[PDB]
């Protein structure tokens, strides 16, 4: 995914 | 450089489904992530789930349940909401996420009730 960047900073929001 | 208004909230009853929509207004919609967060009052604001051009991330609290898509050619990210529980009663609001940017939307409200 050319935003796989982004989504694994939302999957570090997920506390 | 992307203006952001979520719709398709509503009151609905426990077990039902709701389908949110954030649609997109101005250019490069692509290059950005779409993340799916809800607020309800007096509470702080949670992550639900995200998608890039194709992959998604849920929350383990609406993962099984909750499905976020994306059509580039609307311009819209979707967020299909089954077997809602009262306690998913919220305020959802979308963000667009290019690199370390992030723009905003409004918020729609959704209600569920038994």
């Amino acid at each position: 995914d050319p935003l796989q960047p982004e989504l694994d900073s939302f999957k570090e929001e997920l506390d | 450089q992307v203006q952001l208004v979520e719709s398709g909230g509503g009151l609905v009853q426990t077990g039902g489904s709701l389908r949110l929509s954030c649609e997109a207004s101005g250019s490069a919609f692509s290059s950005y992530a779409v993340n799916w967060y809800r607020q309800a009052p007096g509470k702080q604001r949670e992550p639900v789930a995200a998608i890039g051009s194709f992959n998604t991330v849920y929350s383990d609290s609406v993962k099984g349940r909750f499905t976020i898509s994306r059509d580039n050619a609307k311009n819209t990210v979707y967020l299909q909401m089954n077997s809602l529980k009262p306690e998913d009663t919220a305020v959802y609001i979308c963000n667009a996420r290019r690199g370390a940017t992030n723009t905003w939307g409004q918020g729609t409200q959704v209600t569920v009730s038994s």
